[PDB]
């Protein structure tokens, strides 16, 4: 168990704590939720990396308190 | 011009055949006379759905670009609906020139395509933060709001 401090470009700042092993696609729907913003809508990045869905927190080397950056390709819609 | 023309010979078409329960007719100026550019219009929920019972109207702005631009279709009030903007506007792949609107798209075409909309939502491009939230999350709620909304526009 990690917390994960997840940024977007809009300054949006929302933390998570999740397991090392469970498959990031879990925290993309926490912030699909957390923010109402459509999933498929969204980029995540952790170092210069998009996070796959099978991607885990094992996987990816990552450690407490580890920044994820937010794209939003969708300007409009 | 053409724009005119056009919306004169849709509302004529529209008096002789259109879909039951719909509502379209042309909006006046304040001196009385007619705008064919502002038409007011109403989309009835369908039997078995939680949009049953409600008559949702919605208005239909024109451009002088008509028929080659879409027209700007806001419900008013505002709609509960995940793609429906919080200020009404309803967006639809047949509602963007730039996407599937073609000339030929007639006014019966596009309230029946918003019709469908309400009970089959496009979860893929949200519109509105409320709707989209409680659908994706508490399907149950989002019915009760639905009816809640329905019985709120049935025709009294």
């Amino acid at each position: 168990y990690i917390k994960l401090k997840v940024i977007g470009q809009d300054s949006s700042e929302i933390h998570f704590k999740v397991k090392m092993t469970t498959h990031l696609k879990k925290l993309k729907e926490s912030y699909c939720q957390r923010q109402g913003v459509p999933m498929n809508s969204l980029r995540f990045l952790f170092e210069g990396q998009r996070i796959a869905d099978n991607h885990t927190p094992k996987e990816l080397g990552m450690e407490e308190e580890d920044v994820i950056e937010v794209y939003q390709e969708q300007t409009g819609g | 011009g053409i724009a005119l023309s056009r919306l004169a010979q849709e509302r004529r078409a529209w008096r002789k055949d259109h879909p039951f329960g719909f509502v379209a007719v042309p909006t006046k100026n304040p001196d009385g006379t007619m705008n064919l550019m502002n038409w007011e219009c109403a989309i009835p929920g369908k039997k078995g759905t939680p949009w049953e019972g409600g008559l949702f109207k919605l208005r239909m702005l024109f451009k002088d670009d008509y028929p080659s631009s879409p027209p700007k279709c806001k419900f008013e009030p505002p709609l509960f609906h995940p793609n429906v903007y919080p200020s009404g506007t309803v967006c639809l792949s047949i509602l963007e020139e730039d996407k599937d609107w073609r000339p030929a798209i007639t006014i019966k075409q596009i309230l029946l395509g918003i019709q469908e909309l309400l009970n089959e939502p496009n979860i893929q491009d949200p519109k509105q933060a409320e709707a989209y939230t409680i659908y994706c999350q508490n399907r149950v709620e989002y019915e009760k709001r639905v009816r809640a909304q329905a019985k709120k526009f049935a025709p009294s």
